[PDB]
């Protein structure tokens, strides 16, 4: 998947896919990354 | 308990939202989340009566 976003503190998108239950969680909060 | 926004380095784009409260740098002086002469909050609150 791709994380799309910008200066990864505050908001930044978030596609995860492939659960092998088929799910596309496409959620947007606010993230810590690595 | 109602705030806006009045300091921001761009505009905006058409439907965007701003959440995040970083403290605005108005010249060459850094902030450094310390808010001096040139740095200012960017959430002012309106006044109802």
């Amino acid at each position: 998947g791709w994380i799309f976003g910008t200066t990864l503190d505050s908001k930044t998108q978030s596609l995860l896919i492939v659960n092998n239950a088929t799910n596309v969680v496409i959620k947007v909060c606010e993230f810590q990354f690595c | 308990n109602y705030l806006y926004r009045l300091f921001r380095k761009s505009k905006l784009k058409p439907f965007e939202r701003d959440i995040s409260t970083e403290i605005y740098q108005a010249g060459n002086r850094p902030c450094n989340g310390v808010a001096g002469p040139n740095c200012y909050s960017p959430l002012q609150s309106y006044g109802f009566r």
